RNA sequence: UUAAAUGGUAGUUUAUAAAAAAAUUUACUUAAA
RNA sequence: GACCUGGCGGUGCUUCAUAUCCCUCUAGAGGAGCCUGUUCUGUAAUCGAUAAACCCCGAUCAACCUCACCACCUCUUGCUCAGCCUAUAUACCGCCAUCUUCAGCAAACCCUGAUGAAGGCUACAAAGUAAGCGCAAGUACCCACGUAAAGACGUUAGGUCAAGGUGUAGCCCAUGAGGUGGCAAGAAAUGGGCUACAUUUUCUACCCCAGAAAACUACGAUAGCCCUUAUGAAACUUAAGGGUCGAAGGUGGAUUUAGC
């Protein structure tokens, strides 16, 4: 699959031509009709549901569809062009020696927010293929660079190599604090646990009173360990006796759903305690959704993970 | 240019069950109640009992019907399974695809 | 009904309109088999008495 | 062979001006044809170092049931045309609250739409009527004695009464059992018998 | 057409049934097929009968192969005559 | 929605191979698919065992198979009456006659109807799937031995026979019947005297005076029976007057004055007949002019219905006389009649939208600006009409008048997609055209193009199996193009092919040979042009060979010169 | 049973037998007829002519109608397509005569023909290749066990003194 | 191992479709379906006719386009619509391809009484998605 | 650094490849003797 | 005689098995009754699977039908341009098991062994480059987790001529087709499962703050017998319930299964 640079010339002349017929068919202006409104009408026009979205229907620039193919290396005369160009690997190399030239004048005159750019996409960069050992010898130069007082254009040159990782905070979202016609102060969270999901109404002020599906949480959960688990997220504040709840629960069984309040209650409970306190439920587990779930029987088997029992003979 | 012979029986079968239904219907009723006189069910017994023994349903067999295979037939499409499957895994029974969750 | 659909498709090769592939492999193993010597018995005279 | 093997001709897409008018060359419900469509449109899993299959004997595209007839504009051309066959729903009955107290009686009919030979489906005769009780002029005799008679059919946290008819064979024949099973349920509800007095 | 639209999607149906893997015997190894059925539910209000028959030939005959439809349609009408007054 | 001009009609495939390229494939593709719906249906009328089967709710009674034999197998008179409905002609006949021998009873209706399948299909069975000059009419026929037969006889029976003898061109005996007729006391219906009409005019070869009287004395004769005219009685009229060259023109118009008058309402047929006996081969068309003009006033914007047989060839017709009169408005005033309402739909079979078309587009390239020629050019071909290699010439013709010769190689490409590739015509006019003046850089450059595609089609000719023709005027051009662009080498392999075709060198291509020849200083080409000139022994070749040597030339070039010649 | 046939390819998969058991370690190669070779579209047993199939669709301009060949007008053309089967066969079973090398049944001295051209325009027509020896070496596999492999020695000269070997 | 529907690696010379190179596994994740009807949606009946019919329609045009077809069918039914959508070559002739077109169309329309519709897309060859 | 015997006979490896076809053959109605 | 490659070794060294080899952890099987397969024996009376990789297996299923079995009777160009569940899975397609709870397979070239079978890595690098296939990636399910799915080439001439199709051979007054009736049992052994042997239990109320029962009238049969009902043309037989009966069993030897 070698594709030629007229080709590929040509290719652009007809998604140029496509871009303004799509336009057309969906009324809208040629000179305006961006990547994301194609994408659009291609969805509309021809859909298809086929999970992989690799599969789907696709109009994309072909700089975008066909992959990046390096230039011809020599010219008619039969002389490379670049002058490590038997080596097999110009582009790594050529790199490879850049930086040695660096580090020596370096020393004659003598991260959270970013990664080192990973193979395949320094691949990518030197549209040539490394090996695993390739791609370390590399890196242990660039690093060695970072370690020496390198100067401010030693410096652009190893941020061409680091990429940006955007770093997930851990820290609990805290819902609005809301007021009734009475003008009290709640707020209101969601938990599911199993398949129970239940809907919990903390109050800023009150007694300590739980309705769960407006019965009294004692008489709801007469299992005392259910009991336990309500009062944990409470407790564990020093805020027993503080508010009121009015919890709606729904669906699981009497200690799934004693759980899915728990989850409930203290991400509700989030908007009345310091963040300080926020991050320490966090860290108890008050605030993380209990991803296990009954897993599914396979056939050919007696359970989830127990077998029909084994004849050697 | 049925499958086979047992084929060719069941078909004579679905067709004599046809054709007496509405008398073995109408004899039942008489059979299966409290109300008439037992003399009068007694004398419907015998001429249930005298019916050509293939109009009898209980005879039909379920049969794949590109096969004629008696078992693992599913009744949605009346195919046996390895009939079903060999059309299934092709791509030509619109809308089934392989179970995986 | 599966005697309209063979008798059908037999008269549509008849008429040249089908080709039926499975007849053309079996039609040409008989042709075979009746050179080799092997040939269905006629009616009654067959090989016991 | 004096003449040459036939070649094809080139594909028309490229006679296809940028402001064509495109409901034209797709005016009805048609197959996906690469020749007609003027759209360098790809589909297909890419082999390694590949990429998405071109259109010309796609049979993937071929499968979608492509909306190339139902462009945006075709719809707004389209619906221009049918303007003429509605007609004006009354404006009187702005709310619910007021259709209810002009038409009481509500009667749900299901239509399903099906492909294959036959359009039978025995599911199209059911016919469900609701009315609610307050509507009718029921006394207090009348309407205990009603609300005995249906059972179940009546709902009393909403006052409703839903009969569902599905005996004949027909819509029309069920509509009219059911408009027939709730005259003569009014009827003797009024009617007082005397046995009425061992309640 | 001046229609009043709101659209919701009801919960899809997973319907799972499980095969033999091998012609004979085997029976251990089984092949699971399933058939989803995806809803989109359109719920038109306070139309009349011509336009509600000229929408619905509208949709009806650009439904694309492999979609069904069921149209539920709830007609408003007047108490029977004969309902008006008991004869008794 | 519009009519889609890239595409062909919708009737073919949609597909860049199958798609028609010529005004023949598009009727023999069409041909092909009729000829598969009739195999088809023998198939299924054959053996109607295997489609017997009704699957479809609501039922489709036209997707059903039909039963064309009788299925009372009695013989009676009402077991007969199945036989007439079913078209069986000799059937019908045999048992008409065992049921005359057998002594029953044959009603007059039954008789009468079996007259008409007889008189109107002239004893002879109609055509079925699979089991012109002269009059068709025979003496021994079974309508005339049953006519005799009948007991009674009443008026519907002698119309029949009559209209039949008319049908059959046996026009002599259909008037010795109608004189029977009246001396029976019988009124003829509407139809009768509508044939009768024929007859007259057909029968006899006298003069238009005779004939006009004889036609109205039936006239007459339908007011004296109080037999009111239709359409047809007119129609027919002046269809039988076209006979009569210049002496039916005023009465004619007379007829359609009364049809006014009476209220029936010309249709399209009417008018057909009309401009078709106004228009004879004559230079002037004065009449001609006259009677189009007040017939497209009267029938501007009115939507027409099917009325007579030959409603659908007014059109055609009407085009034929604006290109005789060379009048564009006009035709554009009787397209637009054509484009009102449901009117397209009478333009007719494929012969004659073809001639109306061609008619139509050779008018317009020929009477019209050219941005609006090649407008209409856009818009008819290839989705209305296949163009025919005349109307490519029109067109050339139409782009020389208009200086725009840099369509010239597209209209090359079209041609090729529109079977005129080997056209020897189309291909010469091309070539002539491009050559004949100078052009800019672009332009001469484009023209080589086409001019290499022009002469690869020559290569490729399929007559190159029978024998190899190459013109002299085409092989000329090609070398001139060639020359002009700049490809010399390409333009030096044509001199062998003059020579080797026998085809004597313009001086125009020789005399331009010399430039390219001096520009590369190459004394040995200057002589081959010499050479080649004093092989056909042209007369400028002396005068040039003396410039030649003048300029370039080796000494023992200059020798050898003189005395080849 | 219409439903219970099968197209050609899989039927001759399964009497040609070529994959299986029987094919592997050492354990009559009968040949696939491709039998669609000289069946043309339209032609059938009971001789119907279509126009636009089997015959032209338009006869001396004129579109001609479903016919039927004569008895004795079929016979001929099914007698004639059995005659143009036997010799289509006829050509497959002749022998070419195979120039021998030192015997019968051996690879020696048979000449392979010149070697192919290289890509970057370089070709080998002078030269001539011929076998001196064909071997089946063998290994053992811990997956399959016996593996066969062909060793084959040849030379290949131009006649004017440039000669080569290679294994 | 598994067989269905598997085209086996070979010595990489066999060429083989889009369709052909995708086992079964992918069907609705790579592939989509040669058949689109209601018959198997939740509530629908007559899945099994639906079934018959297009296993009779796939050789009906196997048969009647004898070394033409260069890919499965894609049936399609809307309505009291079916739509036949095939991929075919370029070595017959244009005519024959017409004769068969309204031939198959009519017969088909009167055995199963529903307008049946054909539509032939002309490849030039095989279109080949890979080399097994 | 306890002890831990046995597994019927024969059978598990070389001469080549592949069909070809053929076209249809350009623009009305109409009429006459 | 000396080698190449593989296998194997009660073969060495080092590093390890994650429900996994040992010691450990939890619940079982092996013992009792019953349900359901198999082997044997039995019957005029199917067939196939049958170390791991057979044994509630083809069957998401046999009272007739299904059926291919047995006895008897009947038919002959036969529901089919016949038929055959007749032989051959050691001729095959198709669909699979197994290693796989693997990571290798291989076209095309180059080099090494003096041009033998064969071999081809060392990163501060010393002859390998490798399309393709698999793994992986991606997708399905609730996540990027897990679980499914996937899993090449080959190994067991592994399973299946009885899903169907089919090569070879055989039958054609029968080895084909139809009708009626009938067998599918238990001396003995064993696999899987079910219910129990009870007090963390039994019954009732309740679905978790209760009262009684608790050793020959307790715990414990889903068996036996009897009865009714359900399905069906047909029920000594199949299923449900009622009555009656109250049995072995008192926690199970060698051995053995599953689970992170
Ligand atoms: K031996
Ligand atoms: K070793
Ligand atoms: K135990
Ligand atoms: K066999
Ligand atoms: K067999
Ligand atoms: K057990
Ligand atoms: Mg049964
Ligand atoms: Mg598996
Ligand atoms: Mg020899
Ligand atoms: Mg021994
Ligand atoms: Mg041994
Ligand atoms: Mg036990
Ligand atoms: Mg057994
Ligand atoms: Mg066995
Ligand atoms: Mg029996
Ligand atoms: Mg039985
Ligand atoms: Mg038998
Ligand atoms: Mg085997
Ligand atoms: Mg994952
Ligand atoms: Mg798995
Ligand atoms: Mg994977
Ligand atoms: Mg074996
Ligand atoms: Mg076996
Ligand atoms: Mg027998
Ligand atoms: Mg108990
Ligand atoms: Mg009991
Ligand atoms: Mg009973
Ligand atoms: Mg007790």
């Amino acid at each position: 699959e070698t594709y030629t640079e007229d080709f590929i010339k040509k290719q652009i002349e007809e998604f140029n031509i496509g871009k303004r017929h799509l336009a057309n068919m969906m009324g809208e202006d040629p000179e305006t009709f961006t990547q994301e409104d194609i994408d659009r009408a291609i969805a509309y026009l021809f859909p298809s549901g086929l999970f992989e979205k690799r599969a789907r229907p696709v109009m994309k620039h072909p700089e975008q569809i066909f992959p990046r193919q390096r230039a011809i290396q020599w010219g008619e005369d039969g002389r490379p062009f670049h002058y490590l160009f038997y080596t097999g690997k110009q582009s790594y190399y050529s790199l490879m020696h850049d930086v040695y030239g660096m580090l020596l004048n370096l020393e004659k005159h003598q991260v959270i927010g970013s990664r080192w750019l990973i193979k395949e996409e320094l691949e990518e960069m030197l549209v040539e293929k490394l090996s695993d050992l390739d791609y370390m010898q590399f890196i242990r130069l660039l690093e060695k660079l970072l370690t020496s007082q390198c100067g401010a254009a030693e410096e652009e040159f190893v941020q061409r190599f680091r990429r940006s990782v955007t770093l997930e905070s851990k820290k609990q979202l805290i819902e609005p604090v809301q007021y009734d016609e009475q003008g009290m102060a709640f707020s209101k969270s969601e938990g599911k646990r199993k398949t129970a999901k239940a809907e919990a109404i903390v109050y800023k002020h009150g007694s300590g009173r739980i309705k769960v599906n407006g019965i009294d949480y004692q008489l709801y959960f007469p299992i005392t360990q259910d009991r336990e688990q309500l009062m944990f997220p409470f407790h564990f504040v020093d805020r027993l006796g503080k508010h009121d709840v009015t919890c709606t629960v729904s669906g699981g069984g009497r200690s799934a759903q004693a759980g899915a309040i728990r989850l409930a209650m203290a991400k509700a409970l989030c908007s009345f305690v310091t963040e300080d306190e926020v991050e320490w439920m966090r860290q108890a587990g008050l605030l993380t959704t209990d991803p296990r779930v009954r897993e599914r029987k396979k056939p050919g088997q007696e359970g989830a993970r127990r077998k029909f029992t084994w004849k050697k003979r | 240019h049925y499958v086979d012979w047992r084929m060719w029986r069941d078909v004579k079968r679905r067709k004599m069950a046809y054709e007496y239904a509405d008398e073995r219907l109408r004899i039942n009723s008489l059979r299966k109640n409290t109300i008439l006189p037992k003399i009068l069910q007694d004398v419907a017994d015998e001429e249930i009992a005298a019916l050509p023994r293939d109009s009898c349903p209980v005879r039909i067999r379920n049969r794949c019907v590109m096969t004629s295979r008696p078992r693992g037939v599913k009744r949605r499409w009346r195919l046996s399974r390895i009939v079903f499957r060999h059309l299934a895994d092709h791509g030509q029974l619109s809308g089934i695809q392989r179970a995986t969750w | 009904n599966h005697h309209t659909y063979a008798e059908l498709m037999q008269t549509l090769r008849f008429l040249g309109l089908y080709r039926d592939e499975h007849q053309d492999f079996m039609d040409e193993q008989k042709r075979l088999k009746k050179l080799r010597g092997k040939e269905k018995p006629k009616k009654g005279e067959g090989k016991r008495a | 062979e004096r003449p040459p093997r036939r070649k094809a001709l080139p594909p028309r897409t490229e006679k296809m001006a940028v402001d064509q008018d495109w409901p034209s060359v797709y005016p009805v419900a048609a197959p996906f044809k690469p020749s007609a469509v003027p759209l360098p449109v790809r589909m297909g899993y890419p082999v390694k170092k590949g990429v998405p299959m071109a259109k010309e004997g796609n049979l993937e595209l071929l499968k979608i049931p492509n909306f190339l007839h139902l462009t945006p504009v075709a719809i707004k051309k389209h619906c221009e045309a049918l303007k003429d066959f509605c007609t004006e729903w009354p404006a009187a009955l702005d709310s619910d609250e007021k259709c209810e107290k002009h038409f009481p009686i509500e009667i749900d009919s299901t239509d399903y739409v099906s492909s294959g030979p036959s359009v039978r489906n025995p599911r199209a005769r059911v016919v469900v009527l609701r009315v609610k009780l307050s509507s009718l002029n029921l006394d207090d005799h009348a309407k205990k004695k009603l609300i005995k008679l249906v059972g179940e059919r009546y709902c009393k946290t909403t006052d409703v009464l839903t009969i569902k008819t599905d005996r004949c064979p027909l819509r029309r024949q069920n509509y009219d059992y059911a408009v027939y099973l709730l005259t003569v349920l009014y009827h003797e509800s009024w009617n007082t018998e005397e046995w009425e007095k061992s309640k | 057409l001046g229609i009043s639209i709101k659209v919701h999607e009801p919960p899809r149906k997973i319907e799972r049934f499980t095969l033999l893997q091998s012609v004979h015997i085997y029976k251990k190894h089984r092949v699971q097929y399933e058939m989803r059925t995806l809803y989109r539910c359109l719920e038109l209000e306070h139309l009349t009968g011509s336009t509600a028959d000229v929408y619905l030939e509208y949709i009806q005959r650009n439904l694309p192969e492999g979609v069904a439809m069921e149209v539920t349609k709830t007609q408003l009408e007047q108490l029977p005559e004969h309902i008006k007054e008991p004869i008794w | 929605v519009n009519r889609d001009t890239t595409a062909v009609p919708y009737v073919f495939q949609d597909d860049p191979y199958l798609m028609p390229a010529s005004s023949l494939e598009s009727r023999s593709f069409l041909l092909a698919k009729k000829s598969g719906e009739n195999v088809a249906k023998f198939i299924i009328n054959s053996y109607p065992k295997y489609f017997q089967k009704d699957i479809a709710e609501p039922h489709i009674p036209c997707l059903m198979p039909e039963y064309f034999e009788p299925q009372i197998k009695d013989i009676s008179e009402a077991a007969l009456k199945e036989r007439i409905e079913l078209r069986k002609v000799k059937a019908s006949v045999d048992m008409f006659d065992q049921l005359l021998q057998a002594g029953t009873t044959v009603s007059l209706e039954t008789t009468n109807s079996l007259l008409d399948l007889l008189c109107y299909y002239g004893d002879q069975e109609p055509s079925t799937d699979y089991h012109q000059f002269g009059v068709t009419w025979r003496a021994k026929n079974n309508a005339e031995r049953i006519f005799s037969l009948m007991p009674e006889k009443n008026e519907h029976s002698y119309c029949t026979m009559i209209r039949g003898m008319v049908k059959h061109r046996a026009y002599e005996q259909a008037l010795n019947l109608y004189t029977e007729l009246l001396n029976n006391r019988l009124h003829a219906d509407v139809y009768t005297f509508n044939a009768l009409i024929e007859a007259t005019v057909c029968a006899i070869n006298e003069k238009f005076e005779e004939k006009w009287s004889k036609i109205l004395e039936l006239l007459r004769h339908m007011v004296a029976q109080k037999v009111k005219p239709n359409l047809q009685t007119f129609n027919t009229i002046l269809k039988c007057l076209r006979r009569f060259h210049v002496f039916a023109r005023s009465p004619a118009l007379q007829v359609l004055r009364e049809m006014k008058a009476i209220g029936i309402e010309p249709s399209l047929a009417t008018y057909h007949h009309i401009i078709r006996l106004f228009d004879q081969p004559g230079d002037p068309l004065k009449r001609s002019s006259f009677i189009i003009y007040d017939i497209m006033n009267e029938l501007m914007g009115k939507r027409f219905s099917p009325k007579d047989p030959d409603d659908d060839k007014f059109f055609q017709s009407a085009m034929s006389i604006c290109s005789s009169l060379r009048d564009l408005e006009l035709a554009y005033q009787v397209h637009g009649l054509l484009k009102t309402g449901d009117n397209w739909k009478f333009i007719g079979p494929d012969q004659h939208r073809n001639f109306y078309y061609s008619k139509f587009f050779d008018l317009i390239c020929l009477m019209e600006q050219i941005d609006v020629t090649l407008k209409w050019y856009e818009d008819l071909i290839p989705s209305a009409y296949f163009p025919h290699s005349q109307t490519m010439i029109h067109l050339l013709q139409a782009l020389d008048v208009a200086n725009r010769l840099e369509v010239i190689p597209k209209i090359w490409k079209d041609s090729k997609e529109y079977g005129h590739t080997f056209r020897s015509d189309l291909r010469e006019e091309i070539l002539m055209l491009m050559a004949r003046d100078k052009h800019p850089p672009e332009l001469q450059v484009a023209f080589a193009d086409c001019a290499a595609d022009i002469k690869s089609a020559y290569e490729s000719q399929p007559i190159r199996q029978t024998a190899q023709d190459w013109p002299a005027t085409s092989l000329n051009c090609i070398a001139i193009l060639f020359l002009r662009a700049g490809r010399t080498q390409e333009a030096w392999k044509m001199l062998g092919l003059f020579r080797k075709h026998n085809k004597i060198p313009r001086s125009e291509l020789l005399n331009e040979l010399m430039d390219s020849a001096k520009v590369s200083n190459s004394p040995s080409q200057a002589i081959e042009v010499v050479e080649l000139a004093s092989a056909f022994s042209l007369p400028i070749c002396e005068g040039l060979t003396q410039r030649v040597m003048s300029d370039f030339a080796i000494n023992q070039e200059q020798k050898e010169a003189l005395s080849n010649l | 049973s219409f439903f219970t046939k099968l197209t050609a390819d899989e039927l001759w998969k399964g009497a040609l037998a070529e994959t299986g058991a029987g094919a592997k370690k050492g354990r009559k190669k009968k040949k696939r007829k491709d039998l669609n070779r000289g069946q043309i579209i339209g032609e059938g047993r009971y001789g119907f002519l279509w126009p636009g199939l089997n015959v032209p669709l338009m006869k001396n301009g004129a579109v001609q109608t479903i016919a039927q060949r004569s008895k004795e007008e079929q016979e001929k053309v099914e007698a004639d397509m059995i005659q143009q089967r036997e010799e289509w066969d006829r050509k497959k079973k002749m022998k070419v005569k195979r120039e021998r090398g030192w015997s019968g049944n051996s690879w020696g001295g048979i000449s392979l023909g010149p070697p192919d051209p290289g890509p970057c325009g370089e070709t080998y027509e002078d030269f001539d290749t011929r076998i001196l020896e064909v071997r089946n070496v063998f290994t053992m596999t811990a997956k399959e066990g016996r593996k066969k492999s062909i060793r084959v020695l040849v030379a290949v000269g131009n006649g004017k003194g440039a000669a080569g070997f290679s294994i | 191992k598994n067989r269905a529907a598997r085209v086996r690696v070979s010595k990489g010379d066999k060429p083989v479709t889009y369709e052909e190179a995708h086992a079964p596994h992918y069907i609705a994740h790579r592939k989509g379906w040669l058949s689109l009807h209601t018959g198997n949606l939740d509530g629908e009946d007559h899945a099994a006719e639906r079934t018959v019919e297009d296993v009779f329609l796939r050789k009906f045009m196997w048969g009647t386009f004898p070394g033409c077809l260069a890919d499965q069918l894609v049936l399609k039914r809307r309505g009291n619509q079916l739509e036949i959508c095939a991929v075919v070559l370029r070595q017959l002739s244009p005519h024959k391809y017409y004769f068969l077109v309204g031939y198959s169309e009519t017969l088909l329309s009167y055995f199963y009484k529903c307008p049946v519709r054909l539509h032939l897309q002309t490849v030039p060859s095989k279109v080949v998605y890979k080399y097994l």
